[PDB]
């Protein structure tokens, strides 16, 4: 009953034929089923049995027995998310593992705002300092935290956003969490990103004023 | 319009039992078999077995199977899962979903229910504490001003956030929270033009459904 | 000085009347369902053409009493059945088809309506059904015995368990008849009056399409022109059907007019809106719900192939060639005596099919006019008659 | 000694074993009631005695092969009820009795627990059925087609379309039946060791209540003492219940002790706990809820008019008048041989009704046990059976 | 428990026809009876008639068998009432309420339903203008200062009123509704301490159904 | 099957108990109910087969055969209402015509309150004199309009509360309808009223001022 897809991630330019490759290890005869899920929604269903359905797109499927593929005419940045293809014929009706897709889009670089303690968290005893990365391509970053020429590599927390389904561009945030006493120890505060885009890193820093 | 409705988000203790219901509409339920779906947090969905109250069975995946005892949707309107034996690795999110299927053949899912994150572990609820983040001092003469929102230390998920009541949706994409020493963080960034700051108040409004709290908190200049 | 051709205990007409010496075949043709499973996923069917199954009947004139002043008569005809294998494909009780299971599609239009809703529902969801089954030929139209309507006789012991598109017909009648005959005027010759006791059907909404007009097409009074309708009234069809003038044409020696039915008897016209048994929809063109007529079944008749029809009707199911020659009705008779000479009555029997809810046998099949079966009953006049036409 | 009491072929108990010398009579009193639509109200019942009808029993055994060294035998009794009209009160054939539709009652538990659940309960809202309908009283016991069952024996031919308390008991034995006897030892002369095929029963929870001990309830061992718990396992009452000492009596010319049932058989006791098959949910003692015994009815065990029951139950029924030597059972036996002298053995049928509100029938009736009928299955011996009882040691 | 949900209020022209529903919830539904009763202003309890979901029972008293239909409903044990051939003599409240078993004597109405009130008239529908009524100047002294609410010329009834919606039940008085030339009137009263006014602000909160409507008028000193 | 019994009204008092029968063409053997309506609500069963209650507390019901008789012994104000019987036996059961409980007390002085017509309702066109009189015992009253020693019996509307469940107290509303022009001609307007709780009559009166 176990069937697998491939590959694990793709990523389209956007508008190009895409091939998506189902197999089982036993034969299905024509009951595949093709869902889609996206980032915080139920999964959707798109094809019926490697035949149209729904009613809301072109996504094609073909194939009988074994070996079934899922095509794309064209990517629009609104197809992003995991595609899950389904036996229906023999029980249990077994899922198979996610493809996943990332979309492609023009390298832009990310605009950075950075945020000290507020006086609300200063009074209560804790000081977490944020810094925001916002809209940026490709995923991959990485952040450096250095309260002045000493580098932080501790208690940072790095919360991702996944690529948004109108304009495919990553967020993120990083927070340096820090103690009272232990904050108020050293004047300065930098945040800075390095990205792909302009080796010289992005660049935001403050005073304790 | 089929209005799968399911259900609360709930906790428990380990080795305690949880039981969901996803009520259905808009349609005659019976005749329709109404699956069940679970997810772990890295996607991958495994079937976990469906009923059809039309003729009275019920279908289980074995080596899953001990677990999950499908009772009988009540030929009335609603459906019931009854986990037991939790475990800390079956912490997920839990879906439905109803079928048109007759037989041996599976006619696909039609509608889904938006699930239930069923999160075992045995740890107290504790409400958040929200800071506003104005950003430095020199004015901002540039076109866009940024703030955010921290909502530190809470348990448990999820957390709901919206600013200024819900009108403002334009500028903002909220952050997902991260696991620090048995608590919750996450940040929201709203960006709007520096033509309405600070005279026009936009406030960040985070509610908690488990604490039950409700923190409208203002941005000072 | 046409007074020969009266009804009457002395004509030579009466000897023709009681037992035409015309031999009619009546033959069957199944759709034979290639893509059962794939129906009720939710995809257009594929039928297939079975035949013909001639048989030959043998039609009599029982119970003759002469009425009134002699201007009127009574009969009941019985039609018998003779299996001609010649003309066949096949041994009916050998040769196997696959249609719908109509008797578990009545018991869903008895369950809806009330009758017995609570106890039909209850034995469907404990003895599973198939909305296909696979009966041999001689079955289907010879009576076979169903599971559902068994278990339902015994409650009521009034509706048989068998089910047969032509159940206990062989040897039988269908109904008491008086006919008009031919001193009143040659126009009412053998003409229809008075039908099992209600001298106009109910069956229908408007006044007017439930009359009984004209003959019972067996016969025609003499005299035709090509000016007039005739109107007919098959004990079958449930209405009173006329038929129009096309052109001349001979058969054997004698001249002919080929009277052929129109398209305006089953369009959505306003003259047959109430033929629809509900105040609305009519169904469409080219189709006429009988199901009142028949025990509430979902039965839908129409033209073979759905000859004369809308095309929303034929290009819902695969198989149905319609076209002349082959799915038109006709009757050729004779403008001189009114006797008939050939003809090729060809109705269509379907079952109007869609996916419910509350039912699972359905599945997500279409919602369409599913044919089962069609049949012509023809009648071509022998050669020694040809010549004793004579002397008028 | 005493060893002429063992059975083998030629042995004069073995011939009185077979072929019982003594004549059993059964005699059945039912409860007429008088009130029905009271009843439906939410009010106390109120019934009437309208006993006895007797019937002569005629009892012998066949299948009989000696096992093993020949310690151990194996048999299947019979009984036949001869009726009896003099020392009845009316005919059977004639006279009508007034209770509850049971049919309609078990089919109703049936669709309680599953079984045709959908089905009944639609046929039941099809079919209008009363509550308390009016039969022959040798209709009740004797079987009588009704209508219901007689629809149910079309879609599961499995169950007979005929309901009846003792509904073709005549003739047919109470299934197979391998016994012990006194070779190995006269302690269990009589003892049942297996009833069918099964060493235990499997009816109730616990171990100890479904074990099988004493004997098939008409013969004892020699040599009784006078402190002795003799055990005894009748067929109907689905349990092995055991009888104590009361008082010295002499029944005939032959000294005899008579033993009778404790309190503590069908109390409410830890010891009866494991009959609780709801798991705990007693009801009152007196009672045994032997449901599982009988098909899926919900009949109730219990002594004639509540007898060592609780107040709870014999106050529920107005006509209701429990006391000793009407409804006491007990058996009088000679301590030498064991042999039964004098008995008197009393059963009462009840069926449990209360009103739900998934079924009109039962309208507004209280929740309670109520009574159907009692029987008396009496044995005594005459004087030519006791002056052959003239071994005193030989 | 056993609630019962009566359609709302309902105007009609005479000779037209009417439908209520009763809408049970909390039991069982198909073993009541559910019994419809019909008491005119007057009070002249009348018993119309009595449906039985079991088997499908329809007795009527033969007074109204001309005029009303019971019908079922099985799911939602929603229950309707056809009045059919209106007059003016209809004009009435119509309640309903359970009952049990019958063949035979009747038990009684355990629980009922709120009322509908049906009136039977060929007027349109009107809606209501509200006049405060605040005391006559130089009042002055008084332990207490009583003021009114003035609701005139409205049909058709019912009208809620409340004053400080819900808030204040210390001294109010609803008055009845009375009407000439075909327009409903009435007023309200409510005592109040002289020093609370005018610092604390009082409104009169009346709402009409037949015409979706409320209003509200703060009182003028 | 007419019902009909004691009919039909009193005033037991804050102590003494009462009765109220009913009568019956037939026999009905013990087939009664009673039911309790009060001033704004539903009916509400009491007894049932002349013994039975269910949870409404202290009441109690004799007789059986062809009469009945309710019964309070303890009586307070919050039951004043109405109360009908019905036959339970051969349909249509029917009810009874009813009898009303009221309740006697103290004498108790009306609070009269007069109110010039609104400022609202003047620029709207129409003038209305309204006069409340709440919170008095006995029932029986009258009012009389005068305006300039006027008489005024025409255009007068009238509406009297019922007894309240705490307090045993009545209360009148009593509204002169009048037209604009109507109003502006005459100046002074009373509405004095006489009550058993005071010799001479008691007067609330005011002038357009
Ligand atoms: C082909 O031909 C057949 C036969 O003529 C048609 O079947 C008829 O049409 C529909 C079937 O869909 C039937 O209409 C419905 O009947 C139900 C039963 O009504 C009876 O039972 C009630 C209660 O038991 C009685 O009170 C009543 O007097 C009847 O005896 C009802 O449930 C429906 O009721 C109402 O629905 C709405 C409310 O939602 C109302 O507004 C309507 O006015 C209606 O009253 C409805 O009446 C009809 O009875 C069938 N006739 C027969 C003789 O069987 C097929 O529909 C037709 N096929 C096509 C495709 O047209
Ligand atoms: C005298 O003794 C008899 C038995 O000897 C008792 O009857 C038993 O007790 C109750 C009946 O009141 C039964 O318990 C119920 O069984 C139902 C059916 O279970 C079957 O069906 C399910 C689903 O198809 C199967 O999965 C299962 O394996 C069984 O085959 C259940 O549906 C019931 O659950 C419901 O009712 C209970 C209330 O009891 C609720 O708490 C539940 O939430 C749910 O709503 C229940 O489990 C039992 O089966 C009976 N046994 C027999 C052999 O009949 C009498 O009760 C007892 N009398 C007295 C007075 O003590
Ligand atoms: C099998 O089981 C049944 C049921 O228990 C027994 O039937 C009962 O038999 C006993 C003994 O005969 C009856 O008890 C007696 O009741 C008498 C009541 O008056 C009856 O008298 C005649 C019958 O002769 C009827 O015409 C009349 O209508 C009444 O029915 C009493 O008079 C008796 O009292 C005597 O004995 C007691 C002993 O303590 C003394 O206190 C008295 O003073 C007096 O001496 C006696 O109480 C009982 O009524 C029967 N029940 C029924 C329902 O009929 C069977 O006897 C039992 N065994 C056998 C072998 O059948
Ligand atoms: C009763 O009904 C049946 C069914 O309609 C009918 O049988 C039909 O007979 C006709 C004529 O004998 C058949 O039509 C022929 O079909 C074959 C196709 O395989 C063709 O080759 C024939 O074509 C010739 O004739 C045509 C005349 O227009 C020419 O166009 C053509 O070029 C050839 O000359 C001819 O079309 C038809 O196939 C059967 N149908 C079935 C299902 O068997 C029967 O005649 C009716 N009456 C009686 C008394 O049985
Ligand atoms: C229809 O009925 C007729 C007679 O009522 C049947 O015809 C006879 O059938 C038997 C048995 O096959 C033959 O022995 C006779 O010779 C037939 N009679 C004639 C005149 O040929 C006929 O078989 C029936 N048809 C069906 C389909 O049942
Ligand atoms: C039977 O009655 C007449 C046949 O003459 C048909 O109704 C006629 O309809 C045409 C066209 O609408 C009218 O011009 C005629 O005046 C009608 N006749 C009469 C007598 O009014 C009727 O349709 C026939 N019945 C059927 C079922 O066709
Ligand atoms: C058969 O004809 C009737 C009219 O006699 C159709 O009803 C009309 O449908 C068309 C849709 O194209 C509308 O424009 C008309 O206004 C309708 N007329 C009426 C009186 O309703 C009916 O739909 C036709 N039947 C079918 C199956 O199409
Ligand atoms: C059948 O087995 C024995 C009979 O001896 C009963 O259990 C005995 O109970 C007493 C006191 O309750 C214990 O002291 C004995 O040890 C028990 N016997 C054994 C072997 O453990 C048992 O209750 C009997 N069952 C029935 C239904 O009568
Ligand atoms: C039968 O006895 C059991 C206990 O052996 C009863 O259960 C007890 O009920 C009493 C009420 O008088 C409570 O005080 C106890 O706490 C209960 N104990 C348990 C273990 O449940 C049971 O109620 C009795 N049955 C009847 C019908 O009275
Ligand atoms: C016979 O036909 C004539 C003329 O067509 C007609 O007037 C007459 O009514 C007919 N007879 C009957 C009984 O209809
Ligand atoms: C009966 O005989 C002896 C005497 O008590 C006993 O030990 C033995 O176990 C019993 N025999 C059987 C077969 O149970």
């Amino acid at each position: 009953i176990v069937m697998t897809q491939s590959p694990a991630t793709l990523s389209v330019t956007p508008g190009d034929r895409v091939s998506l490759s189902c197999r089982a290890s036993q034969s299905i005869s024509d009951y595949l089923h093709w869902y889609q899920q996206k980032s915080h929604e139920s999964p959707r269903l798109l094809i019926k049995y490697q035949s149209i359905s729904g009613i809301p797109s072109r996504f094609s499927g073909s194939g009988s027995g074994s070996d079934f593929t899922l095509s794309i005419n064209s990517v629009e940045p609104e197809d992003v998310g995991v595609y899950y293809c389904q036996n229906g014929h023999s029980f249990p009706f077994t899922f198979g593992s996610g493809t996943k897709l990332e979309i492609k889009r023009a390298d832009a670089a990310p605009t950075v705002s950075i945020f000290p303690p507020s006086s609300e968290q200063l009074t209560s005893g804790g000081a977490s300092v944020v810094c925001f990365l916002n809209n940026f391509y490709p995923k991959d970053i990485n952040v450096k935290w250095k309260i002045d020429g000493s580098e932080r590599q501790n208690g940072v927390l790095n919360s991702w956003t996944d690529q948004d389904s109108k304009d495919s561009t990553y967020s993120m945030s990083s927070t340096l969490t820090l103690t009272k006493d232990e904050y108020e120890r050293h004047n300065s505060y930098t945040c800075e990103a390095t990205h792909k885009t302009s080796t010289s890193p992005i660049v935001k820093s403050f005073n304790r004023n | 319009e089929v209005q799968l409705q399911q259900s609360g988000p709930e906790l428990e203790k380990p080795g305690a039992s949880v039981k969901i219901s996803c009520m259905a509409s808009g349609y005659s339920f019976t005749g329709y078999n109404m699956n069940w779906v679970k997810q772990s947090n890295g996607k991958s969905l495994e079937w976990i077995g469906n009923i059809d109250p039309y003729y009275g069975d019920t279908r289980y995946n074995q080596k899953f199977k001990d677990k999950a005892t499908l009772t009988v949707d009540k030929s009335s309107s609603t459906a019931y899962m009854q986990l037991k034996s939790l475990t800390s690795e079956d912490s997920a999110v839990y879906y439905c979903a109803r079928s048109r299927g007759s037989t041996s053949y599976f006619y696909g899912m039609d509608y889904w229910g938006q699930g239930t994150s069923v999160t075992v572990s045995s740890a107290k609820t504790t409400a958040p504490s929200v800071y506003p983040l104005a950003p430095v001092c020199g004015d901002t003469t540039g076109s866009s001003v940024t703030l955010g929102c921290l909502v530190k230390g809470y348990f448990p998920e999820p957390v709901t956030l919206t600013w200024n009541s819900g009108s403002l949706s334009s500028g903002v994409h909220t952050f997902p929270a991260l696991l620090q020493s048995g608590l919750y963080t996450l940040s929201s960034s709203v960006t709007v033009t520096s033509n309405t700051w600070p005279s026009q108040t936009i406030t960040c409004n985070v509610a908690h459904p488990a604490s039950s709290t409700k923190v409208d908190k203002k941005i000072e200049p | 000085i046409e007074k020969k051709i009266v009804l009457r205990n002395g004509t030579e007409a009466f000897d023709s009347w009681e037992k035409p010496p015309l031999p009619v075949y009546t033959q069957f043709y199944f759709f034979n369902v290639t893509n059962p499973e794939e129906i009720l996923r939710g995809e257009t069917p594929r039928v297939e053409e079975v035949g013909p199954y001639t048989y030959r009947e043998l039609r009599n004139k029982a119970n003759i009493q002469f009425g009134d002043n002699g201007t009127t008569i009574s009969a009941v005809s019985n039609k018998a059945y003779v299996f001609e294998r010649d003309q066949s494909v096949g041994d009916p009780k050998i040769d196997l088809i696959r249609t719908l299971n109509i008797p578990v599609l009545t018991v869903i239009e008895w369950s809806q309506v009330h009758f017995l809703r609570e106890i039909i529902e209850a034995m469907l969801k404990a003895y599973q059904q198939k909305l296909f089954v696979t009966h041999t030929v001689d079955e289907l139209l010879w009576g076979y015995k169903d599971e559902i309507l068994s278990l339902i006789h015994v409650f009521r012991p009034d509706i048989s368990p068998y089910f047969g598109l032509f159940y206990e017909k062989n040897g039988t009648n269908d109904g008491d008849y008086v006919f008009l005959t031919g001193e009143d005027s040659y126009l009412n010759f053998t003409k229809i009056v008075e039908w099992n006791g209600k001298t106009s059907l109910d069956w229908w909404i408007t006044d007017k399409c439930n009359m009984i007009n004209g003959t019972d097409g067996d016969s025609f009074h003499p005299l035709i022109t090509k000016d007039e309708v005739l109107y007919v009234f098959p004990s079958d069809f449930c209405r009173s059907v006329y038929i129009t003038f096309s052109d001349y044409e001979s058969v054997q020696g004698l001249p002919a007019f080929r009277y052929k039915v129109p398209a305006e008897i089953l369009a959505n016209t306003s003259d047959n809106a109430g033929f629809c048994i509900p105040e609305g929809n009519c169904l469409g063109s080219g189709v006429l719900n009988v199901s009142i007529c028949k025990n509430g079944a979902p039965i839908i008749m129409s033209f073979p192939h759905f000859y004369q029809a809308d095309e929303r009707f034929v290009s819902a199911i695969e198989g149905m060639h319609p076209n002349q020659e082959d799915h038109e009705t006709f009757v050729d008779i004779n403008p001189l005596t009114g006797i008939i000479l050939k003809a090729a009555k060809r109705f269509q029997i379907n079952i109007y099919v869609k996916k419910l809810d509350d039912f699972v046998e359905t599945g997500d099949i279409r919602t369409m006019v599913f044919p089962v079966m069609y049949l012509n009953e023809s009648v071509h006049i022998d050669k020694e008659t040809a010549s004793r036409l004579k002397s008028m």
